[PDB]
């Protein structure tokens, strides 16, 4: 699967999470920054790495990341 | 009008312009003074 | 001619791998900490500089000699 | 402006104006808040004419395409009237219709400079020119031009043509802009194209014919010589003047309502074969055939009903097929061809690129204009150049289908039709493409794969060959018969055949061959299914883009992300190239490599087999004496005796009126080889490359407040196969050229 | 000689640009400030920050073999 | 005194002198030719005919390179001076995006001319201007 | 310490703009790791590939800010 | 426990489920709709859902997702309460989406933090001071 990891630049515009066609974010509750909020990837096995969180992200380089690691039939977007 | 001289001062016409002239410029030295191949 | 050719393409390939090498151990191998402020640290801290200046000899020998063989054709 | 019909029109919707002259990139919200980096710039191009990214109201987009189409047809008035302007006071159509037979039809004269003036080699009668292979000047004589004054008075009337375009294009985008209530006429607009655009056209062309082209080229292939002609209309002033060439005109106009057709038979004949004089079509044959047609299509533009009750209601005929097959079958076809300007679009370009093509095929074979047959080098730049726009045109047709299937395509009007079952079985579709295409490669381009490793292992039986393992075409000899006894049998008033290509007489006009039968064998065989390969395999790449534009296994959000997109990504393995976009941009390539072998195998074959040299023998000396046969059978025959053989000419042309063609072939390689650089490398390299440079610049204080940004993934893309369509298509341009200008 | 002698110049310079660029940017650039945390050779970064295409520095000795290649030849 | 033994002057070659006899007229002028040939017999040529030309930088050839060289530098220095000049000018206009595509024409102009003295301002923000600029106030990425 | 109109040079080494200067639009009270805002004249490099322009807008920390006027 | 609701109106097609439906797993999405409507499918051609609940099999999580947005922003009724589950060949079935009964668009109460990490992005640890370890700068 590929790694999702959140960084403490997250300003909690929950575009990200829109962007995600798998479902791997969420939006959970935070103290870092105005919108009290900040993203997770809590379904990792389902993310094929589209990219699109990343570039759905505001911030001057993104606080999302998602690193492509071990392929499965899930991170490759197999319907076969 | 006024944007016909902005649309007149765009990159497109004002570089092609400029190509233009410097063409006619250097098409016109060589026909009157050709085959300069090198300075005596 | 054989030999010359074989020879030649066995060190381009030679060069390339080394390249490819020095930007692997970029990658893979380099500590800032301890070559801090030594040869290394310094041409990656100029490598703006460098790089520009490969794209102006490039950009100069590539125009002058393709527009002198076009002058000449 | 009414008239008791279904017009109508806005008075006054668009102020005219000069201040959004100003302002580049009015049109685009994205692009009117000014530039910051470069890519605004680039984008400005390319939404020009998108005019849907520009405004989500039908009305208002018809009106910007019906006053596009009136500025386009004022640029081709302008381009035509540049040709006759061009053919009036700077050719030589009067020494050339003085003796065809011993010179070149030349135009555009090159002003002597930098050496530049060795272009203007002599070609006849002591004129110095280009030797020019659009063949203006065959058509021209078919038309009947006999004096350069006509040419100048016919690019006058172009030039008020263009000036009328443009006018009637200004005048209905700003002053009566037509509603989109009048586009969506269809039934009236069909009526209109058949009866009054092709039938009146054909029957005003006959017309013409008869007038005009008939009689002065009766006289002009008997040696009368042009300034002893009369002009065009002291045929109509003298009556006798027209009976005399044809008894038939003596009777007048009244054997004609009468169904007295047979008396005409002087001027409308159906000789069938070729002028013996010139080795064109006769004209009399062109006319009979442009009356008929012009009685087909009026016939044909009354089916539709408009404001009468009678005619065909469209709708009613769509909707009225369907079996048990196809479901509800053309049932919302309607809505989508009114609905819908890219539905349209594609359909037109489709058929147009296919029109095309067919003009090339029908041209080449059956020569109509006089002496071109004669010129192999006119015959083979207009086939080739027919040949290219049918395959660009065949690839937009790809195009815009995608485009309307992201865009325009409607899932709650298309519910069990033709469409919708299409979509529901496109993977059937796409799988069995995908087998026929690999069947047919391995079955044309292995069998050439398997004769050049014959040939090279020292086996020549072992080979597909004429005189080995023989793949005789025995279908196409078949229907060639036919169509060699067709006149007398199941053609018995036509004179003649059809045409000389599938067999009879060996028509050779001068001292070169016009047309001689073309004998199919071994080598043909395999060129055509290499064809048939090259088609499927561009029409699959299009298709899959097409029919996959909305959603896939890899991508079920597709239409969300648009019709042009780079990608979605590197996950699911990666995902380059998935857009319809970049299916147009692969069967670009593919298209390119179709067309490239079709017009390789037209000049090879036509060299070989046809073209060539008769001498007071009845023999005939082929130009490159036949080697057709046992050399286009392995790759390294074409590499060899065609490519190889036939660029000599090409390379050798410096120091000659020809060495533009070599320069301008050099100049093909090269912006091939400059395409490979955007088609094999990635934005990012770049967008380093550029941010060093910028640092670079801010070391001085130069840098731009326009910042530099690398070539966008699409625009890669595009620019890519662009310079390499650009680079291959003028190398072979130069190529053939100078070949067929270097063949005698 | 003096001609193919300045092509052959162009092709080293033009060639060494694309290696010693890709070296350099390996540990990051402005388009991957975190070019390193993803290896040497990896598919890109997505469409998104404008496109990021042969980014990585095994990209960048991908593009230099073919100027190597074109070089020798 | 016998330097460039391999060259010999274009008078002194018999190739050049025989194909000078029928060089071609560039332009409209039928002695276009005969004033090429007269023209050419100054420089060196070579065994086939055709002239080379010496770069080595003495002044015996400083029309070969050194002359062109000059008068290119000295006009691209203009061009490159004009332009960066303007950019920086329009960097104090509010909007110097839509002025960087929209060309302003008067202050262009007014640029441009005023280019006859760029080899003295160059040396004249170099003292003590803006031509250089320090390496820590430009923006740089990770190294 | 920073006002509004603060001009001042990024340090956050990974940012587009480090070495850039960018004026300040406000601050954020206590509590958030990066309150201050801080715009830009050079638009950075989001967006979607193909697109116009980029953001010129970004939060930092009074640490990663160094100051001018 | 057992998936409800009537499968949509759908003539057929070829982009449906395959044989890792049955071999590996498979996905379901349940929506009810004010009306009967018609929708696209991510397979591809149109078809029609019923008035009430409506329950759709399909191969991938990324299918349904694209369905779920679709209901959501196509509609005059905007469809959000579908629900996406995941199917076992041994009948087992997996509720996915939403995961808390909330899209994860908003935030909401009860959820943990995965994947935070406390430093920035250009503070990752340089790979050399980890190298010869089963670990990456993201990772650690
Ligand atoms: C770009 C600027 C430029 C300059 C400074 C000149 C310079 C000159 N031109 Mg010229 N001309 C130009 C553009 C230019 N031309 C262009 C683009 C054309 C093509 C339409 C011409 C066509 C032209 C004609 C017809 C004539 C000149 C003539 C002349 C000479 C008087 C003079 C030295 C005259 C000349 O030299 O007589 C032969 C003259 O009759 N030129
Ligand atoms: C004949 C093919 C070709 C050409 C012309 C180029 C051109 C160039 N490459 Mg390239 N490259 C190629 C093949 C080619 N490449 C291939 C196949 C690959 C593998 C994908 C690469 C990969 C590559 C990389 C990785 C890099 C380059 C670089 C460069 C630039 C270096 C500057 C230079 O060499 O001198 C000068 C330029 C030229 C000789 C070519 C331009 C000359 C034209 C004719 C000038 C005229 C312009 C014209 C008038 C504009 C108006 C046109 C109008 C009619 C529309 C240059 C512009 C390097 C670079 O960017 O350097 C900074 C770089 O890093 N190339
Ligand atoms: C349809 C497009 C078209 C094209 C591609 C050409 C192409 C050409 N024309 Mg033509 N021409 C056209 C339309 C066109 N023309 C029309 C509509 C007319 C009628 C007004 C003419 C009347 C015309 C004349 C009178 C002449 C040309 C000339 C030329 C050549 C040089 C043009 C030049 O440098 O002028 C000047 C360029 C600038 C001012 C810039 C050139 C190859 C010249 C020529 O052939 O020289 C012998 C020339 O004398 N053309
Ligand atoms: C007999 C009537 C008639 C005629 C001849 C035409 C002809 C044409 N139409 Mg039109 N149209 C008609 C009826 C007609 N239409 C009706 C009733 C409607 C309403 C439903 C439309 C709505 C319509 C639309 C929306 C569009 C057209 C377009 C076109 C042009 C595209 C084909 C082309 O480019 O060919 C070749 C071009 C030419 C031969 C140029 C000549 C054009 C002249 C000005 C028209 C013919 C002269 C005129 C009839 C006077 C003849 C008098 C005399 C010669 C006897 C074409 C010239 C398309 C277009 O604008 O393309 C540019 C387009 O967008 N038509
Ligand atoms: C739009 C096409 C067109 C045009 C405008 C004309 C125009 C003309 N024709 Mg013609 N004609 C046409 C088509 C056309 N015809 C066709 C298709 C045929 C073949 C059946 C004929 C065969 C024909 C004959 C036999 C005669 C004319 C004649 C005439 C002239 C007087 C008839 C009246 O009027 C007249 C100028 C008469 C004439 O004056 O001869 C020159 C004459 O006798 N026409
Ligand atoms: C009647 C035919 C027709 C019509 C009206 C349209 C209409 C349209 N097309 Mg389509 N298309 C067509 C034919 C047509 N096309 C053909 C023949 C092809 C095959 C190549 C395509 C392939 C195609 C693609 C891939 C795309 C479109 C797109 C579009 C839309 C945007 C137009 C645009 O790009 O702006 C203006 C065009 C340009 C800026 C391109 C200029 C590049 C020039 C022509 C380079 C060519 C060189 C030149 C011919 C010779 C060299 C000269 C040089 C040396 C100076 C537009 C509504 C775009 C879209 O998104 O649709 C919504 C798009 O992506 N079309
Ligand atoms: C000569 C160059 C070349 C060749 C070899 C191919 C090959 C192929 N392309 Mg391709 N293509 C090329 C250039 C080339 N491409 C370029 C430059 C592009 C960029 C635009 C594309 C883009 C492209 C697209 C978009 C598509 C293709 C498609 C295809 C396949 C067509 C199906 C077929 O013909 O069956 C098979 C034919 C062959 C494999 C030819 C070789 C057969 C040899 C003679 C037999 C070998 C004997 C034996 C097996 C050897 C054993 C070796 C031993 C040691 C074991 C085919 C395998 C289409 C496709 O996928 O088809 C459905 C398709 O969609 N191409
Ligand atoms: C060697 C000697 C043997 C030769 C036999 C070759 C013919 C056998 C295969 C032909 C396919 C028959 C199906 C079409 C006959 C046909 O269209 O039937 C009609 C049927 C639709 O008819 P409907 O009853 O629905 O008609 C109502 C319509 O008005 C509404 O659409 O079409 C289909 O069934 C869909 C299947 C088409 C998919 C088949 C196409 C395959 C391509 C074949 C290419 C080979 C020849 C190409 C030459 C250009
Ligand atoms: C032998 C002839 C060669 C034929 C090659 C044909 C190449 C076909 C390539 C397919 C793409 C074509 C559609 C482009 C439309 C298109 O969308 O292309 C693709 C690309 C789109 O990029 P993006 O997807 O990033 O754009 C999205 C933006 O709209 C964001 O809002 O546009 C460009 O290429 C920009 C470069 C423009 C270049 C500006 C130069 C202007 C030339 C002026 C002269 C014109 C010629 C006059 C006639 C003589
Ligand atoms: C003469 C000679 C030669 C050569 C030599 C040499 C080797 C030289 C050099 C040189 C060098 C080694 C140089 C370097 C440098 C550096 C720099 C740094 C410069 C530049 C600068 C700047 C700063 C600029 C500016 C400007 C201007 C002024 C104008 C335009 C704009 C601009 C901005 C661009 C030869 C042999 C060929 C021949 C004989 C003799
Ligand atoms: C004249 C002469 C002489 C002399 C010579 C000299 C003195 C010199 C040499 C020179 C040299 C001396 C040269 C050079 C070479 C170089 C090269 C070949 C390159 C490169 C580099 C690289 C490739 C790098 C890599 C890397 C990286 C990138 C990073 C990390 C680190 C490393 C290293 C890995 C004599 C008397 C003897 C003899 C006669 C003649």
């Amino acid at each position: 699967s590929h790694s999702v990891k959140i960084y403490d630049t997250c300003i909690g515009c929950t575009q990200c999470v829109r962007a995600c066609p798998l479902d791997v974010l969420e939006m959970v509750p935070w103290d870092g920054c105005k919108a009290a909020q900040i993203a997770s990837s809590p379904r990792t096995e389902d993310c094929v790495g589209c990219k699109r969180c990343e570039t759905a992200c505001p911030t001057d380089f993104l606080s999302i990341r998602v690193y492509l690691g071990a392929e499965t039939t899930r991170s490759m977007g197999l319907a076969y | 009008m006024d944007g016909l001289k902005s649309f007149l001062s765009t990159a497109p016409v004002m570089i092609m312009a400029l190509l233009t002239f410097t063409a006619g410029i250097l098409i016109e030295f060589n026909r009157f003074y050709p085959d300069l191949l090198f300075h005596p | 001619a054989a030999l010359y050719t074989h020879h030649q393409y066995i060190a381009g390939f030679l060069m390339v791998g080394a390249f490819a090498h020095g930007a692997i151990f970029f990658v893979r191998d380099y500590d800032p900490v301890a070559n801090k402020d030594n040869v290394l640290a310094r041409m990656l801290e100029h490598k703006e500089a460098l790089i520009s200046h490969l794209s102006w000899v490039s950009l100069f020998l590539g125009f002058h000699t393709l527009g002198l063989y076009v002058h000449n054709d | 402006r009414e008239a008791k019909a279904k017009v109508s029109v806005d008075n006054n919707p668009v102020p005219t104006s000069f201040e959004k002259w100003g302002k580049p990139g009015h049109f685009d919200r994205t692009l009117a808040r000014g530039p910051k980096t470069t890519t605004w710039i680039w984008n400005l191009h390319a939404n020009a004419h998108d005019f849907d990214s520009q405004t989500s109201d039908l009305e208002d987009v018809s009106r910007k395409i019906f006053s596009a189409h009136f500025g386009h047809l004022a640029v081709v008035f302008v381009w035509l009237s540049g040709m006759y302007f061009h053919g009036a006071k700077f050719s030589n159509y009067e020494g050339w219709l003085a003796d065809p037979t011993h010179i070149k039809p030349s135009a555009q004269v090159v002003w002597p400079i930098v050496g530049q003036g060795i272009l203007n080699g002599d070609v006849g009668g002591g004129f110095h020119g280009i030797q020019i292979t659009s063949g203006l000047f065959y058509l021209w004589r078919a038309s009947g031009f006999t004096d350069s004054y006509q040419l100048y008075c016919t690019a006058i009337g172009g030039l008020v043509m263009a000036a009328l375009m443009l006018f009637a294009g200004w005048f209905h985008y700003h002053v009566k802009a037509p509603k989109l209530e009048w586009f969506q006429n269809v039934e009236s607009m069909m009526n209109h194209h058949l009866a009054g655009l092709l039938g009146l056209g054909s029957l005003g062309w006959a017309g013409h014919q008869i007038h005009v082209s008939m009689p002065i080229n009766k006289l002009l292939d008997a040696g009368v010589a042009p300034k002893d002609i009369p002009l065009p209309h002291e045929f109509i002033l003298e009556p006798s003047k027209m009976a005399e060439l044809y008894p038939s005109f003596a009777q007048g106009l009244t054997p004609f309502f009468t169904l007295n057709w047979g008396v005409y038979s002087d001027f409308l004949t159906f000789k069938g074969g070729l002028n013996p004089v010139t080795g064109g079509l006769w004209l009399s044959d062109t006319a009979h055939h442009h009356l008929a047609i012009a009685v087909l299509f009026i016939i044909a533009g009354h089916m539709y009903r408009t404001n009468w009750g009678i005619g065909h209601s469209m709708k009613e005929i769509l909707e009225a097929h369907k079996g048990p097959f196809t479901g509800e079958g053309h049932k919302g076809l309607y809505e989508i061809l009114t609905t819908s300007w890219h539905a349209q679009l594609a359909i037109n370009l489709a058929l147009l690129g296919s029109l095309t093509i067919i003009v090339a095929q029908h041209m080449y074979a059956m020569p109509p204009y006089p002496y071109q047959a004669i010129d192999y080098a006119t015959q083979l730049s207009l086939f080739t150049h027919h040949m290219w726009i049918g395959g660009f045109l065949i690839v937009g047709a790809g195009a815009h289908g995608a485009i309307f299937m992201v865009r325009d395509y409607d899932p709650a009007k298309n519910v069990n039709n033709l469409l919708d079952r299409m979509l529901r079985h496109r993977d059937a579709i796409i799988s069995h493409l995908n087998w026929v295409c690999i069947f047919l490669g391995f079955h044309s381009f292995g069998l050439y794969i398997h004769n050049d490793t014959m040939r090279a292992l020292g086996r020549p039986q072992d080979m597909f060959s004429d005189t080995a393992i023989q793949l005789q075409p025995i279908f196409a000899q078949w229907v060639q018969h036919l169509h060699t006894l067709a006149p007398g049998a199941t053609a018995p008033n036509a004179l003649a055949t059809a045409s000389y290509a599938f067999g009879g007489e060996t028509i050779a006009v001068a001292g070169k061959v016009a047309m001689m039968p073309i004998t199919l064998g071994t080598a043909d065989f395999m060129v055509h299914h290499i064809h048939a390969f090259t088609i499927h395999v561009t029409a699959l790449i299009l298709l899959k883009g097409v029919l996959y534009a909305r959603s896939s296994r890899l991508v079920p959000d597709k239409a969300n992300l648009g019709f042009r997109f780079p990608c979605d990504g590197p996950g699911r393995g990666g995902t380059c190239q998935v857009s319809g976009w970049d299916h147009v941009f692969l069967g670009l390539f593919w298209m390119y490599n179709s067309l490239s072998i079709v017009i390789f195998h037209f000049s090879w074959k036509m060299q070989s087999d046809v073209w060539g040299t008769v001498s007071p023998d009845g023999s005939v000396t082929h130009v490159t004496l036949g080697n057709f046969a046992q050399s286009a059978i392995t790759i390294n025959g074409w590499l060899r005796d065609f490519l190889w053989a036939q660029a000599a000419n090409v390379i050798n042309s410096y120091g000659s009126a020809l060495s533009a063609y070599g320069i301008m072939f050099l100049a093909g390689h090269f912006v091939f080889a400059f395409s490979l650089m955007f088609l094999f490398s990635g934005r990012g390299y770049w967008q380093e490359l550029i941010e060093s440079i910028v640092w670079a610049h801010n070391k001085l204080n130069v840098a731009p407040a326009i910042q530099p940004r690398a070539l966008s993934i699409i625009q890669g893309r595009a620019v890519g196969v662009a310079h390499y369509l650009l680079g291959g298509i003028v190398t072979t341009w130069a190529f053939f050229l100078a070949r067929s200008l270097s063949i005698g | 000689d003096f001609l193919v002698h300045h092509a052959i110049a162009l092709g080293l310079h033009t060639t060494a640009l694309i290696l010693i660029k890709g070296a350099l940017d390996a540990r990051g650039s402005k388009l991957m400030p975190d070019k390193k945390d993803f290896g040497y050779s990896f598919p890109c970064d997505g469409p998104g920050r404008g496109g990021t295409c042969d980014i990585s520095a095994w990209d960048a000795f991908y593009l230099a073999m073919f100027w190597m290649l074109n070089t020798l030849g | 005194a016998d330097d460039f033994a391999n060259l010999t002057p274009c008078s002194e070659n018999p190739a050049y002198l025989a194909k000078s006899k029928n060089f071609l007229n560039t332009t409209n002028d039928p002695n276009s030719g005969k004033i090429r040939a007269e023209r050419y017999a100054s420089a060196l040529c070579g065994p086939e005919g055709y002239p080379h030309l010496i770069v080595d930088g003495r002044f015996t050839h400083a029309g070969d390179f050194l002359i062109p060289s000059i008068l290119f530098l000295y006009i691209a220095g203009w061009i490159g001076w004009v332009g960066r000049s303007y950019l920086i000018e329009i960097r104090e206009s509010k909007n110097p995006e839509m002025q960087e595509v929209v060309i302003n024409v008067p202050l262009a102009i007014k640029k441009m001319l005023g280019g006859f003295l760029w080899p003295l301002a160059a040396v004249g923000e170099y003292t003590s201007g803006k031509l250089v600029m320090k390496d820590s106030e430009i923006p740089t990425s990770p190294r | 310490a920073l006002n509004r109109g603060d001009k001042v040079r990024i340090k956050r080494t990974e940012s587009y703009w480090y070495g850039d200067v960018g004026t300040v639009a406000s601050v954020e009270k206590s509590g958030i790791l990066y309150p201050v805002i801080v715009r830009f004249d050079r638009v950075n490099y989001n967006g979607f590939s193909g697109s116009a322009s980029g953001v010129n807008t970004n939060n930092f920390a009074e640490n990663e800010l160094e100051l001018v006027q | 426990t057992e998936l409800s609701g009537q499968p949509p109106k759908f003539g057929g097609s070829t982009g449906g489920l395959l044989s890792k439906a049955n071999r590996e797993e498979k996905y379901a999405i349940t929506w009810t709709s004010a009306s009967e409507q018609v929708f696209e499918m991510p397979t591809g051609g149109a078809a029609i859902m019923n008035e009430g609940e409506n329950l759709l099999y399909l191969a991938r999580k990324e299918q349904c997702l694209a369905l779920g947005t679709q209901l959501r922003t196509k509609f005059k009724p905007k469809i959000q309460d579908y629900k996406i589950y995941r199917v076992y060949p041994s009948g087992e079935v997996q509720y996915l989406h939403p995961a808390d009964g909330v899209f994860p668009e908003k935030v909401n109460e009860g959820r943990e933090a995965q994947g935070t990490k406390t430093r920035r992005i250009g503070q990752n640890p340089e790979p050399v001071t980890i190298k010869f370890s089963g670990k990456a700068p993201y990772e650690v």
